[PDB]
């Protein structure tokens, strides 16, 4: 059901909330753009 | 005869899901020896070091500056070092450069406004503890370790004998599963513990969200609890992040997240309070009833205590 939708959007779109998750990778290194 | 008491973990990231399974782990199981701690070093600096960037990053987007125009040259250098330093160590240059950024005013009070953004919670944890970390004869310790953020590549897990019960404590979270796997989960279960990370209340909403983080959370608890397939399981609730929240309430009004909430702001009436949205979401409240603990994920202690209570919830839920 759509339940399937709200458990992967609430359990998921929130876990950005740490793009600060794993070991260090390239993409988190990306010198911020006001440089 | 020995039961499988299946645990299934929901709530949104951040909820501390993934928490509650170390606890697991260091309360009933082995927990994690020192040639196991020391394997950590690597995603505790890993995890440092993203979050004063998560910082750094957040002063840009909100016009934020430093306290002391020099930490510009320590941040662009924080970029460099950070993409050259071999993972497990943390040399005394990197270690000066984050004291120095984790000190100035100007980051501070960006860190101040992390409900602008998304901060994780340990950050904090780690910052402060620069100079334990940083030094080279540093080993983490339980704590250190229960306090890092790995991997969730499908779906964790863990094993462990409680009360002579086999629990089986599921958790997934991010990994997109489909109505496939979903299903698959909640077929067995026997008790959900949701959780819901209380110092959620105040942070400011995304550009994507048409209501915030709690009533977001709200609304998947609604369905959870109210759904008949659920009924014989037994649904527990984990108002997570008290230690955070009892903080928060301090500067930040309840009226954020529930305007219409009029009671005083100290931690017990606005806690009472979301317990009370949370729990009026049931539709049966004589048909079934929800098993709310208020707790804090990162305390061994009271995890154990209250994962206590939880098992005699189920070992007699079981008509038994
Ligand atoms: N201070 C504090 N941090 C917590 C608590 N519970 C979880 N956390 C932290 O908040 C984040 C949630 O992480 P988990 O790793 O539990 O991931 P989740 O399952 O996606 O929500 C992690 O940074 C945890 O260390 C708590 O009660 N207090
Ligand atoms: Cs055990
Ligand atoms: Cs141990
Ligand atoms: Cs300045
Ligand atoms: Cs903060
Ligand atoms: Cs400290
Ligand atoms: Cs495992
Ligand atoms: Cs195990
Ligand atoms: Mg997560």
């Amino acid at each position: 059901d759509i339940e399937g939708l709200v458990e992967l959007l609430n359990r998921v779109q929130s876990s950005g909330a740490h793009d600060q998750r794993g070991l260090l990778r390239k993409e988190d290194l990306v010198l911020p753009e006001f440089l | 005869g020995a039961r499988e008491v299946k645990l299934l973990l929901l709530g949104a990231g951040e909820s501390g899901k993934s928490t509650i399974v170390k606890q697991m782990k260091i309360i009933h199981e082995a927990g994690y020896s020192e040639e196991e701690c020391k394997q950590y070093k690597a995603v505790v600096y890993s995890n440092t070091i993203q979050s004063i960037i998560a910082i750094i990053r957040a002063m840009g987007r909100l016009k934020i500056d430093f306290g002391d125009s020099a930490r510009a040259d320590d941040a662009r250098q924080l970029f460099v070092l950070a993409g050259a330093a071999e993972e497990g160590f943390m040399t005394a240059e990197l270690a000066g450069v984050i004291k120095r950024l984790w000190k100035d005013s100007g980051v501070q009070a960006c860190f101040n406004r992390s409900r602008e953004y998304q901060l994780n919670d340990s950050a904090a944890y780690y910052l402060n503890d620069l100079d334990r970390i940083a030094q080279p004869n540093y080993i983490p310790t339980q704590q250190d370790v229960l306090r890092t953020r790995v991997k969730t590549t499908g779906i964790v897990e863990t094993h462990f004998t409680f009360k002579d019960l086999h629990f089986k404590m599921f958790d997934v979270g991010g990994q997109r599963s489909e109505r496939k796997k979903w299903i698959h989960c909640f077929e067995g279960v026997t008790a959900i513990i949701f959780c819901v990370a209380l110092s959620d209340y105040d942070l400011v909403l995304a550009e994507d969200e048409e209501m915030n983080r709690m009533h977001e959370s709200m609304k998947l608890f609604d369905s959870i609890c109210n759904n008949k397939w659920f009924t014989d399981t037994s649904i527990i609730l984990f108002l997570n992040k008290k230690d955070l929240f009892e903080e928060k309430i301090k500067k930040s009004p309840l009226t954020i997240c529930y305007p219409e909430y009029a009671g005083s702001n100290t931690y017990e009436e606005a806690a009472a309070y979301i317990q009370c949205q949370f729990e009026d979401l049931n539709k049966r409240k004589d048909t079934k009833e929800i098993y709310t603990h208020f707790t804090c994920a990162t305390d061994t202690k009271n995890v154990q205590f209250v994962f206590d209570a939880v098992t005699d919830v189920i070992i007699k839920n079981n008509l038994k």
